[PDB]
């Protein structure tokens, strides 16, 4: 009743995951149902350990709008998309009722907004294109992704399939869309390593990460375009269960926490870069 | 029909007096496509109320708004020229005042998120992304919200914000600003533009207000710059009373802008020129 299922998912530096039996230090207990074979639905709970930025505004609001709560990590899918109708990942897990919310890189987006609810905002991204430095693209709508094939040899990009990412560039750029599907990534390493090594010319991909990653790149060689800019500019939001009961008070609680500069030591933990 | 209130801000809500003739003078935009324009009734001490005319940022969005979710409107200026402040009992002024009291059933407006203001009304999800900064006059060297003439301030060097806004409730509720804010009190002003004419006349020596108003001025009048980033992170939203039926289709609208380009197409219209 007021000990809550929270549902999250790793994506550093938001979500980290380690293995352990008690949690310690900074980490909060989270538990990831691991299966016995693919010849069963059985499968078990393995106690781990969570920490990192959006793990920190859960300890937060679990202090201040005073809730306890259990923690897991989702496994059917990974942020969330709507396959026949059906919603996976973290919105699926809201949706269909098995957490009271969901904490991470969740982008906020209009499609999710329908299903479930978002607290206000609490980190601010959106679309970014992360390159090597120097490389000429002025945004989303330079005519190298728009028209790729006006080019020989053609502009080679793509991003990580099934996020809020790609459902944006599915809806507003179709030729980009199409053409860019062969150049998928597996995930986020996958996508730096393609870069560094030459077989993809741009990573398209969640602003925040991406921000990440170029503060932290060994010898600050990619970049995200425009000196860091946003397209489709949104947030991070806590999901929620439309017409949650819990939604006033976390949006309260993550006003009041911006509000009075407690946000700076958390991005000076989680989010600096050298670069 | 929607009541809808607003206040002068440019870039974002363009104030200009009406022709002989009760219209607004044909303007066309950066595009050289024209520009959208309606008439809103506001005050030029008792409030004597005029239809004058209004665009910019806000009324291009105000009017999408409109032709989404199929409502009328009409717009007014607020009536003390005021943001919204809460000041044995409280009482909200400004934007908030009208929409709590039932002058305004909206505001919209470059209207600061905020706790404060979140514990009365209903903010939709952010339609600008932006943050405070601080305006000076160019050759004014001061490295930031961390300059020794801000944190340790005399009258040697007057920085101040606007009256009955957000960044004057920012600066009064943080116990870390507190020499700041007692330095600003004496010197707030009554509205951003007076302000920003107070540092070019050289009355006023730091203007700490909304980067995305800030910035602007900047870009149009080269004897005023900005002085490093951003300090703190701040958003704009349309506000509604709490039991208001719109407000749900309202934030999705503000989402569906933001994801097909619309809001990027206002600061490009409005704001990057
Ligand atoms: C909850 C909240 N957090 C912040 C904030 O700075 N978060 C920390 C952070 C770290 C790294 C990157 N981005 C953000 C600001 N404002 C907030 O609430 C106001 S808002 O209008 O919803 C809003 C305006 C602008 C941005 C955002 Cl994310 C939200
Ligand atoms: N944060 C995204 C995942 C990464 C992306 O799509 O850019 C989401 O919630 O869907």
């Amino acid at each position: 009743d007021n000990h809550l299922s929270i549902v999250t998912l790793e994506e550093a530096p938001f979500v980290i995951v380690e293995d352990i039996e008690t949690c310690v230090r900074n980490t909060v207990p989270c538990r990831k149902f691991v299966k016995i074979n693919n010849s069963t639905n059985e499968g078990m709970n393995v106690k781990k350990c969570c920490k990192g930025f959006c793990i920190d505004i859960l300890k937060k609001l679990s202090r201040t709008v005073k809730f306890t709560y259990d923690l897991y990590l989702v496994t059917n899918g990974k942020h969330g998309k709507k396959v026949n109708n059906v919603w996976n990942g973290m919105i699926g897990e809201v949706v269909y009722q098995r957490a009271v919310m969901a904490v991470g890189s969740l982008t906020i987006n209009e499609e999710r907004s329908e299903v479930v609810d978002f607290s206000v905002p609490f980190v601010e991204t959106g679309i970014s294109v992360m390159v090597s430095r120097g490389t000429q693209v002025t945004g989303l709508s330079d005519k190298k992704f728009q028209r790729p094939h006006d080019y020989s040899p053609p502009f080679r990009f793509g991003t990580v399939p099934n996020g809020s990412t790609e459902r944006n560039i599915r809806n507003n750029y179709p030729y980009m869309h199409q053409y860019m599907t062969k150049f998928n990534q597996k995930g986020v390493e996958d996508a730096l390593v393609s870069l560094k090594t030459g077989k993809l010319d741009a990573f398209i991909y969640d602003a925040a990460v991406l921000n990440y990653k170029a503060g932290r790149d060994e010898g600050c060689k990619l970049v995200t375009i425009g000196s860091g800019y946003i397209f489709a500019t949104t947030g991070y939001g806590i999901a929620l269960q439309k017409g949650s009961p819990w939604k006033r008070q976390i949006d309260l609680a993550l006003l009041q926490f911006v509000g009075d500069g407690e946000m700076e030591e958390l991005e000076t933990l989680w989010l600096t870069g050298i670069c | 029909r929607l009541k809808i209130v607003t206040i002068h801000q440019e870039p974002f809500v363009y104030v200009k007096p009406t022709l002989s003739d009760g219209t607004c003078k044909e303007e066309f935009t950066v595009n050289g496509d024209p520009v959208k324009k309606v008439i809103c009734t506001g005050p030029n001490s008792p409030r004597h109320t005029v239809p004058q005319c209004c665009y910019g940022f806000c009324i291009d969005l105000l009017i999408k708004l409109a032709r989404t979710m199929n409502f009328t409107y009409e717009v007014h200026l607020v009536a003390d020229g005021k943001f919204g402040t809460q000041e044995n009992k409280k009482e909200w002024n400004g934007m908030m005042g009208e929409l709590l009291s039932g002058q305004a059933d909206m505001i919209v407006a470059p209207l600061t998120i905020n706790n404060e203001r979140a514990q009365y009304i209903e903010f939709s999800k952010p339609f600008k992304y932006q943050g405070l900064t601080i305006l000076v006059k160019k050759g004014t060297r001061i490295t930031g919200i961390n300059d020794p003439r801000l944190r340790n301030p005399s009258d040697k060097f007057i920085y101040a914000t606007v009256k009955q806004s957000s960044v004057d409730i920012y600066f009064r509720r943080q116990v870390e600003l507190s020499t700041m804010y007692r330095h600003m009190e004496k010197h707030n002003y009554e509205s951003a533009a007076e302000a920003i004419q107070a540092v070019r006349d050289n009355k006023l020596h730091a203007f700490i207000w909304d980067s995305a108003v800030l910035e602007f001025e900047a870009s149009q009048k080269c004897d005023l710059v900005t002085t490093g980033e951003l300090f703190f992170r701040s958003g704009f939203g349309i506000g509604m009373r709490k039991d208001s039926p719109w407000k749900q289709n309202v934030s999705l609208s503000i989402l569906k802008s933001h994801e097909n380009g619309f809001m990027e197409d206002l600061d490009k219209t409005w704001v990057r020129y």
